[PDB]
């Protein structure tokens, strides 16, 4: 039972659902509980004097703000959800979130399309860290955009491929996918001409028939003279296995940005780390 | 007439877009052209070694991020920023080519 | 608790059942039940009314049981009626868009269809009325607001379907099927018009006239889509000759025909159809050109699927599903909702991107979220897409009152009807409301997703969603759209879960050039391309070059207004040329007229009419240079609107205003008036921006009167101060319990205009918002000030703005309004230079010469005085130069021209009244012209001095006097060193020094330092005269100065000279709101309904009520710099009344005037007053008395005091000096910079003299050393008790000794300054000094008795305890003696207070605060204490701790009680009657026979003041004390502060 916090009827529904689930063993999720900091305290006291069913679970989704009571934080286990640390982690999360049966479907090219989608999503989400240069503002390129892009890819591939096991890369509706991602899915958030130009950059560079060649490069001159190579596989597990063997030497050149873009940031955080190590002394 | 030959720093002006509009207006009035049919051309030269014609205005303090300018041509660089010595903004008639 | 509920239920149910006489035919069984209920009700009315006694009816049996049965019956019948309403809403779901009372109105009025014709506008998109035959028995068709009608193929017969729901559903279905059939026929014809080399204009115009505006555009789109599809299917072979060029040429020739058509005169409906067709075919031409350039040869290429394509299948049996609209992979069926004649938008690249994104969102069964800055086309694009699919789109202007329930019911209506909800400003909701609404949105979207599954079949169970604990059917055609301006003020943050439910789209840069080009081309402008390419860069360069002003807007709405005005101007110019040709010759050729037409000149005229009025002075040359550069060689000269100009002249003459043409005096004002008229003609939302007193109000009033006298249409103006009332009182409230809507002020006015019972729609209605503008209240008008012209309320009601109504705002700035409001309003900028000072002088002189002051010899005196003062009121005259110089001085408040000018005018009116009084006093010898001239000139100089420097210090006043002396020619006082400000003007016409009015008085011995005893001083006699002058005119005034400067004393002294005025004290604080004023009005005044309206006047006839506000600048400003109470007072002063929010009625004040007092605005906790408020209130600066004046005032009090002991009579002069010096030193040593409470004023000196006088009253004799000891003890109790630090108290001791030794040399130091200086009246009858040890023993014995009788907590006695109990005993022995003990918790403050109260006989009262303690409990406790201490004559020590406070209302009530001794609104209702009864009983007990309630309430207040002692205890917080100094000012000026601190 999912309940959104904020209204009196919401509090009544939350109380009723928790009271039912602590006996039945069902699950209760409460969303945006940070908007009612006072009620969270009575919720914590109610939870403390309670011996619910074995399978009962209570999830409280919230934003990271100081209004959340400290006692509630101590009473429960905290999980922080944020952008993945790097391109490899982002692509691994993307591949884990999408079901295996979805990627492995009638056309074998769907797996490579999904891999391209994951790489694209990882690149644009990782460029958000270098906010002045990677983009012009902190766009909210998130998981909903990834779902919309996956749905678009599925719909247009199914339309083009009437259940055929294999289709030619030139027959893939590249223009439809590129336009829908540059105008509706990812371009909808973009409110700048130059950010739109950069999105069109990435979409034209990545989504093309040349992405199905063995000589395709995902990125160029990442460090020195080597470059990221497009995997030659045709199955989802092979793409995931390629993602697992990423060098773990990510640089902003992976994103197309200059390598020095992180030099200030990686400096500040480093100093920041010292400060934290000094604050806990 | 002397105000045309001075080089200003666009970052040191409260409203630099007003300066761009004023230079465009000056060029349009000088040549009796229409204001809406003027486009801007950029020529990067040294501050001392430069000449301003009836349509050129000098600008200082512009910084090129991630690129270097040689012979008014841009090349990618690993430097954070490169100081452009002097920039000539020259208003010309639109060609639509 | 049962009778009232049953009574109300029966009343409203009887009203429902009687107003609807046909409701019985559908509700039979409950009709019989209600007949039985009505018979029972008649029985009760026949039984209880016979005996009008409660005891006579509570003795009758069978009453309570029958009442309970009736209550149950009423509840059951109400529930049944609610279920019936729900069931009837289930069929024909459009009834979900009407209220329950409205639904019942249609239910009961099914027989007569005339009453139902006003409900179709809110149940249908474009159906305004239903066409019926003469019998009113069959529905022949439908009609729109524009008059366009659709004739049903098969009319709906009401006789064959009597039930309302059935024939309404049949009407809707017949609407859809008739629209489908007409669309099919129009498509059949336009196909013939298609695939043709040439098009006959006559046949094309005939086809356009034949079909509706919706259907012609739809058919053109269908035909073009079919042609393109056929061409692509032919070209699918690849590398083949393209017939797509044929489609392009067909579009081109049709565009040529349409462009020729719009050049010539057309009927308005045909013209709008032609414009829509031109726009659509221009878009088609652009799309075809893009397809040709891209070499698209496949119909399955995405360059063709990304477009909106229309497929028509005549083979479909269902005409509703006959048309399909497809974009990318999204498919929709045309809703066939009659939309009337809407304004089609230009399909720009952004609009296309918006269409694609929103259609993708719709296919995903999730909402759309277009975001961006204002005027980007976000809302209109959503409406245009909805109209493209034939959907019913409702726009809801959302605010924070759109709670969970309102949004839920809106969603229920949208689900049932199957309509599109465009929620504009969705971020104006609360974040918690956004989170709550996210759940409903998710449920609806999940239901839609389940509907979209192919496994579902329409024959199975319908899809329902859980909405508001109910199963609600969800139509597949539902859509939710939210348009929000991210970053705008008053906007909230959307939760992530809600954001994931919408597909977002950035609409930031509209394609302005394309819109301009297409709009101008559709209006008939030749060379529209060059016009657009000139006018769009012009707007861009205006945005860039012009200065940044808060009222500047050069976005799309500005260009849109410019383009519409350009089209209107072109039509008007064509008509003018036509009539000129008719009067000169007979040859008329419309093609020639179009050919030789100066289109650029028309565009310049439009720009000047729309953009110029808002420009500031420094930006006008820039914009005109931009015009001369962008449009070279063309110039526009504004037409001379003479016919309006003579009307303006006549109105100005009748209103004593100055009129000018061009460069004369007042010409700029007339130009602004004409600009306002043009903006009214072009805009339905206007705003008049400019500094206070720039002539805005007179401008719009004169314009209204001139328009009434020119057009013959009577003009009615409703003026509202939006920030003088709460937003709930402005727009309305929705009851969270009963879902009942109470209209606000603006809502009530608009609804009354719309109903037009008294012919309101036939009048020019102007709703002016004269007040501050902030996004909290003005954004609710967004949909009002947009193309929607609709006010949307949370209860789902939508009110359309009538065409005769203009929404106007009169503001002084827009620094807090967002761009959303700025862009939706035409701005007229009123600089202060528009209204010249000569204009104000002319207005004043004309009013003086015309309007008598008494209500004629008075008019003759006024005319003579005006003639005398005319030479000084000219340009570059005495007054003008004096004002210019005074603007260079320093004033206690911001100096505005009209404040000084109004002060001067009031003083001149007082001078005329003085001359009239002189003439009345001397009937034999009236004042002659020479004496009048001398008096008027000297008084003019005097009034200039007191009006232009009255709010300044002495040195500024002297500087202004010196400047006037240098420039004036009036005879002035000849003293070399005495400033002119020290003189007054005698009625004989000669300067007289003020010192002659200051006599050395001898105050009576028993009246030493009494509250109403004033020692005459120069400032006292000057300020008294000035206040008398300002009060006699009833002009509101403000006294500014340091606390204790004597503002209240001066005001009361001046009012003592006016016996016809009664003063009422109000003490403002940080949380003061107009409800305090309303309570004061309820207590002291009454409302009566005179024939002219409701008038609020004081109860006491013949008396003027002076509402004296103690701290007028304390009330808190909101985050937009507005004090609500200050705006309320400004409205009551400038408009002479306010609005009663009980019934939204204008109440006019009578015999009520306001006086304010305040500390300087630079003082902490004080805010500067609004310039629009300060314009009407002269400000007088009362400074602290100087050493000479203090020496005189307290020297007099000391002599009167020391007259008690003759042997000490010679020590009055030194003692006063010792009083004056030390008080000065401390005032310099301890300032508000260190601690907030370190305030020293003459009030301390009055307390000093009063305390020494009390000490000296009983003594028969006393040596000098004892007098010095008393002086030092009082100095310690005044200057040392509030000190925080030890070093400050050491300084106080040392300098007390130093001052005493300096002023009393030959004294015994030890006998007078034994450091334990203690005084008490416990050991003896008199207040003689007490020894520390004897005092300790006495306190020990009294503490033993205290333990035995009262609280038994043992206490340890040290010296500080003895000092503190002595101080508390000192305070409890004084009238209105309140304490503020500040110290650490557990230090014994409460215990010592209780002990001292027990010793003094006071009854200790402490409020018992708990978790459920509220404001009502505090009010009840306050009533209890007030009754006990004011009616029973019981001395009560009310002990309150800072932790007992749970709200600011606690501090408000306590502040009022501390300052005045009464709360004006505490006793209201039966409580007031009970209080009056007990007060009469108490007065009878005392021995006073009082009859009226006013004097009895005065006696109650006096008793409370004499008895109640409030002891406030709080911990010593740094910021807490500063906060309390503003929340409760009386805690620091009415309470004695004792700093106990921590134990030393
Ligand atoms: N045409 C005129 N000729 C002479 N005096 C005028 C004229 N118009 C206005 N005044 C006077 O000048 C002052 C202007 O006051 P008005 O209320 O019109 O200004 P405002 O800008 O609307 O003020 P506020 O901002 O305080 O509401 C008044 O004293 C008014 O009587
Ligand atoms: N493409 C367009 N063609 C014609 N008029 C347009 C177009 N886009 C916007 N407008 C006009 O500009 C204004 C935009 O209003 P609205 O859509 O409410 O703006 P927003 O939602 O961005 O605040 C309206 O007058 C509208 O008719
Ligand atoms: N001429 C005077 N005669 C008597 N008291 C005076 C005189 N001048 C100043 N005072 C004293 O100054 C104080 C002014 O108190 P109040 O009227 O409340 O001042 P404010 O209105 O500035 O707060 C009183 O103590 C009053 O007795
Ligand atoms: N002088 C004192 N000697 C002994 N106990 C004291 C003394 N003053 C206060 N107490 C004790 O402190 C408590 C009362 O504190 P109270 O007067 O309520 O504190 P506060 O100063 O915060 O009002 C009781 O336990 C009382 O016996
Ligand atoms: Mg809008
Ligand atoms: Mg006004």
């Amino acid at each position: 039972t999912s309940i959104a916090i904020g209204s009196a009827e919401g509090f009544n529904q939350a109380d009723k659902a928790i009271n039912t689930a602590v006996k039945s063993g069902r699950w209760v999720m409460l969303k945006n509980v940070h908007l009612a900091p006072g009620w969270l305290m009575q919720l914590e006291k109610k939870l403390h004097s309670l011996q619910p069913h074995a399978c009962f679970r209570l999830f409280l989704t919230m934003e990271i703000n100081p209004k959340v009571p400290v006692n509630l934080l101590r009473a429960g286990r905290i999980f922080v959800f944020e952008p993945p640390p790097g391109v490899k982690a982002n692509m691994l999360r993307t591949f884990s979130s999408i079901p295996v049966s979805r990627i492995c479907k009638s056309p074998n090219e769907r797996a490579r399309l999904y891999f391209l989608l994951a790489w694209f999503h990882a690149i644009i989400q990782e460029r958000l860290r270098y906010a002045p240069l990677g983009w012009s503002k902190k766009y909210e390129f998130g998981e909903s955009d990834l779902r919309s892009a996956c749905d678009t890819v599925d719909t247009w591939l199914d339309d083009t491929a009437k259940g055929r096991q294999n289709i030619s890369p030139d027959k893939i509706p590249w223009s439809a996918l590129k336009t829908l991602m540059a105008q509706s899915i990812y371009g909808g958030r973009v409110d700048n001409e130059f950010d739109q130009r950069l999105l069109n950059t990435f979409l034209e560079r990545l989504f093309t028939t040349r992405s199905f060649d063995s000589e395709f490069k995902l990125a160029c001159k990442v460090d020195g003279h080597k470059d990221i190579q497009m995997p030659d596989g045709i199955r989802r597990e092979e793409f995931v296995q390629w993602v697992e063997l990423l060098p773990d030497t990510q640089t902003p050149s992976w994103l197309g940005l200059p390598n020095n873009a992180e030099r200030v940031l990686l400096t500040t955080q480093g100093v920041d780390m010292i400060s934290k190590m000094l604050k806990m002394q | 007439k002397e105000l045309k030959n001075i080089h200003v720093c666009l970052g040191g002006l409260f409203v630099p877009e007003a300066y761009i509009t004023a230079t465009r207006q000056y060029v349009a009035q000088a040549n009796s052209w229409s204001l809406e049919e003027l486009c801007l051309e950029v020529n990067v030269t040294t501050s001392q070694g430069a000449t301003l014609d009836a349509c050129s205005f000098g600008v200082t303090g512009l910084k090129l991020q991630g690129a270097t300018c040689n012979n008014n041509k841009l090349s990618l660089s690993n430097a954070i920023s490169t100081a452009l010595p002097l920039t000539q903004l020259r208003w010309v008639k639109q060609t639509n080519t | 608790d049962v009778w009232i509920d049953v009574q109300r239920r029966w009343v409203y149910l009887e009203g429902i059942f009687t107003g609807s006489a046909d409701i019985k035919h559908l509700l039979p069984v409950e009709t019989q039940r209600f007949q039985s209920i009505s018979t029972e009700f008649l029985a009760l009315m026949k039984k209880v009314s016979k005996s009008p006694l409660v005891m006579d009816v509570l003795n009758i049996q069978g009453v309570q049981r029958s009442l309970e049965r009736l209550a149950d019956l009423l509840g059951k019948i109400q529930k049944a009626l609610g279920e019936y309403l729900e069931r009837e809403r289930s069929s024909f779901p459009r009834f979900y868009f009407v209220g329950d009372e409205d639904l019942l109105e249609i239910i009961g009025n099914s027989k007569n269809v005339a009453k139902l014709q006003k409900h179709f506008k809110k149940m249908f998109a474009g159906v305004s009325s239903i066409i019926l035959n003469e019998d009113n028995s069959v529905v022949l068709g439908i009609s729109s607001r524009e008059g366009e009608e659709v004739m049903f193929k098969t009319p709906v017969s009401i006789t064959e379907h009597p039930k309302i729901n059935e024939w309404l559903t049949l009407v809707e279905k017949e609407m859809r099927v008739t629209l489908a059939k007409l669309l099919a026929e129009s498509v059949t014809e336009v196909e013939i018009f298609g695939k043709a080399t040439s098009i006959d204009p006559n046949t094309y115009i005939t086809w356009i006239d034949k079909y509706q505006a919706q259907l012609v555009v739809l058919s053109a789109q269908i035909a073009w889509s079919e042609n393109v599809e056929t061409a692509l299917s032919s070209m699918g072979g690849g590398g083949d000759a393209a017939p797509l060029h044929s489609v392009l040429s067909n579009v081109e020739v049709t565009l040529n025909v349409l462009a020729d058509s719009v050049l010539m005169e057309q009927p308005p409906l045909r013209r709008r159809k032609l414009e829509h067709l031109i726009t659509e075919l221009v878009h088609q031409r652009d799309v075809t050109r893009s397809l040709i350039k891209s070499k698209i040869d496949n119909a399955k290429s995405f360059e063709w699927l990304s477009q909106m394509r229309f497929y028509f299948d005549p083979k479909q049996t269902d005409v509703l599903q006959q048309l399909s609209i497809q974009m990318a992979n999204a498919k929709f069926n045309y809703g066939f909702e009659y939309l009337g004649v809407q304004d089609k938008l230009v399909q720009t690249p952004l609009t296309d991107r918006c269409y694609l994104t929103m259609t993708q969102a719709l296919e995903a069964r999730l909402g759309g979220s277009p975001f961006g800055p204002a005027g980007t086309g976000k809302t209109e694009s959503v409406k245009a897409l909805g109209h493209q699919l034939g959907r019913f789109v409702l726009v809801f202007n959302c605010d924070e009152t759109f709670d969970f329930q309102a949004m839920g019911r809106i969603f229920v209506g949208l689900c049932q009807v199957g309509a599109w909800g465009c929620f504009d400003e969705f971020n104006r909701l609360e974040e918690r409301m956004l989170s709550a609404v996210s759940q409903q949105v998710q449920c609806i979207q999940e239901a839609l997703r389940e509907h979209s599954n192919p496994n579902y079949d329409k024959t199975s169970a319908p899809i329902t969603c859980e909405l508001l604990n109910k199963q609600v059917k969800v139509s597949p055609d539902m859509a939710i759209f939210i348009t929000m301006n991210p970053g705008y003020a008053g906007r909230s943050n959307l939760p992530d879960n809600l954001k994931k439910l919408f597909r977002s789209l950035a609409m930031t840069k509209p394609d302005r050039q394309l819109i301009a080009q297409v709009m101008l081309y559709s209006q008939g402008f030749r060379t529209a391309e060059v016009l657009a390419n000139k006018i769009v860069p012009f707007f861009k360069l205006c945005d860039e070059q012009l200065s940044s002003q808060s009222h500047y807007d050069f976005g799309l709405r500005a260009l849109k207004s410019v383009l519409v005005s350009a089209g209107n101007v072109k039509r008007e110019r064509i008509q003018k040329i036509k009539r000129e040709k008719e009067e000169r010759g007979e040859a008329v050729d419309e093609g020639e007229i179009a050919e030789n037409l100066p289109e650029q000149e028309i565009l310049i005229q439009s720009v000047c009419e729309t953009m110029v009025p808002k420009l500031v002075a420094e930006d006008i040359p820039l914009l005109f240079s931009l015009l001369s550069d962008v449009f070279p060689g063309v110039q526009y000269h504004r037409g001379e609107m003479t016919a309006l100009r003579e009307e303006l002249k006549k109105v100005c003459q009748e209103m004593y205003l100055t009129y000018g043409d061009g460069e004369e005096v007042g010409g700029m004002w007339v130009e602004k008036v004409l600009q306002l008229y043009q903006i009214t003609q072009i805009n339905h939302g206007l705003m008049m921006v400019g500094p206070s007193g720039s002539g805005k109000s007179m401008a719009w009033r004169v314009l209204l009167k001139a328009l009434e006298r020119l057009e013959g249409v009577e003009g009615v103006a409703h003026i509202i101060d939006p920030k003088a009332i709460s937003k709930d009182h402005l727009y309305g409230t929705l009851d969270p319990n009963t879902r009942e809507w109470t209209d606000g002020l603006f809502t009530h006015v608009l609804r009354k205009i719309i109903d037009s019972v008294r012919g309101e729609l036939q009048k020019r209605q102007w709703i002016v918002f004269d007040g501050d503008v902030d996004p909290e209240w003005v954004e609710n008008l967004n949909s009002v000030l947009d193309d929607n012209k609709l006010l949307t309320l949370p209860n789902g009601e939508r009110l359309s703005l009538p065409p005769n109504v203009r929404i106007m705002f009169e503001v002084q700035d827009l620094k807090y309004a967002t761009l959303a409001t700025v862009s939706r309003c035409g701005m007229v900028w009123f600089s202060e230079d528009v209204l010249s000072t000569d204009m104000i002088f002319n207005n004043f002189l004309a009013r003086l010469r015309s309007i008598p002051l008494d209500e004629s010899p008075m008019l003759q005196i006024q005319r003579d005085a005006a003639t005398i003062m005319q030479p000084y009121f000219t340009s570059n005259g005495l007054v003008t130069k004096a004002l210019e110089h005074a603007f260079q001085l320093e004033h206690i408040m911001d100096l505005t021209r009209l404040r000084c000018l109004g002060s001067l005018f009031s003083m001149l009116h007082q001078a005329c009244r003085n001359v009239a009084q002189y003439n009345a006093n001397h009937p034999d010898f009236p004042m002659q012209i020479e004496q009048l001239e001398r008096y008027i000139q000297r008084y003019l100089v005097y009034a200039i001095l007191w009006s232009l420097s009255g709010d300044s210090r002495l040195k500024m006043r002297a500087e202004l006097g010196e400047y006037i002396r240098r420039i004036t020619t009036v005879p002035l006082p000849t003293a070399p060193n005495i400033p002119i400000i020290d003189y007054e003007v005698s009625i004989s016409g000669e300067w007289s020094p003020w010192q002659a009015k200051v006599p050395q008085i001898e105050v009576e011995t028993h009246k030493v330092a009494a509250p109403d005893v004033v020692v005459p001083t120069l400032d006292t006699v000057r300020h008294e005269a000035l206040l008398y002058t300002w009060l006699a005119e009833h002009k509101p005034l403000v006294l500014c100065g340091p606390p204790g400067s004597g503002k209240t004393m001066t005001l009361f002294s001046a009012l003592r000279a006016l016996p016809d005025m009664e003063v009422v004290g109000l003490n403002f604080s940080s949380a003061t709101t107009p409800e305090l004023l309303l309570k004061t009005f309820d207590h002291y005044c009454e409302y009566r309904r005179t024939p002219n309206g409701v008038v609020l006047a004081p109860v006491q006839l013949g008396k003027w009520l002076v509402l004296f506000c103690d701290e007028i600048n304390l009330p808190d400003m909101d985050k937009y710099g507005t004090q609500r109470v200050i705006s309320f007072i400004r409205q009551m002063v400038e408009h002479g009344g306010f609005y009663r929010t009980s019934d939204q009625t204008w109440v006019k004040l009578e015999r009520i005037q306001f006086v304010g007092a305040c500390n300087p605005p630079t003082d902490p906790g004080r805010k500067p007053l609004s310039h629009r408020f300060l314009r009407h209130v002269p400000v007088v600066y009362v400074d602290y008395p100087g050493p000479a004046s203090l020496t005189q005032i307290y020297g007099t009090f000391n002599r009167a005091m020391l007259r008690l002991i003759p042997s000490l009579r010679t020590y009055a002069e030194p003692l006063t000096a010792a009083m004056v010096e030390f008080y000065t030193m401390s005032q310099e040593r301890f300032t508000q910079d260190t601690q907030p409470h370190y305030i020293y004023s003459p009030r301390e000196m009055t307390r000093w003299v009063r305390g020494i006088f009390e000490a000296l009253r009983p003594l028969e004799t006393l040596p000098v050393e004892g007098l010095i000891r008393i002086w030092a003890h009082e100095a310690l109790r005044l200057f040392q008790d509030r000190l925080v630090e030890d070093e400050e108290r050491r300084w106080t001791d040392e300098n007390i000794d130093t001052v005493a030794l300096k002023h009393f040399p030959n004294i015994d130091r030890e006998k007078a300054m034994s450091r334990p200086i203690l005084y008490s009246n416990w050991l003896s009858k008199d207040y003689i000094p007490v020894d520390q040890e004897e005092l300790r023993d006495y306190v020990k014995a009294r503490l033993k008795v205290f333990y035995e009788e009262e609280l038994d907590v043992p206490l340890v006695l040290f010296n500080e305890v003895l000092d503190h109990v002595l101080r508390i005993d000192r305070i409890f022995r004084q009238p209105q003696g309140h304490l503020l003990l500040i110290g650490v918790s557990g230090a014994g403050k409460t215990t010592l207070s209780r002990f001292v109260a027990w010793m003094n006989g006071l009854s200790v009262y402490q409020i018992k605060v708990h978790r459920k303690y509220t404001g009502e409990d505090f009010d009840e406790d306050l009533r209890t204490v007030l009754r006990r201490s004011g009616c029973k004559n019981e001395k009560i020590a009310f002990i309150m701790d800072e932790s007992n406070v749970l709200d600011s209302g606690f501090l408000e009530r306590m502040n009022t009680l501390l300052a005045n001794g009464e709360v004006p609104g505490l006793f209201e209702g039966d409580e007031y009657a009970t209080l009056m009864t007990q007060c009469k009983e108490g007065a009878q007990k005392e021995g006073l026979m009082l009859d009226s309630h006013e004097e009895l309430y005065k006696w109650f207040t006096s008793q409370v003041i004499r008895n109640l002692h409030v002891v406030f205890t709080m911990n010593p917080s740094s910021e807490g004390l500063k906060d309390r100094a503003a929340t409760s000012p009386a805690l620091f000026n009415r309470c004695v502060l004792n700093w106990f601190g921590d134990w030393s």
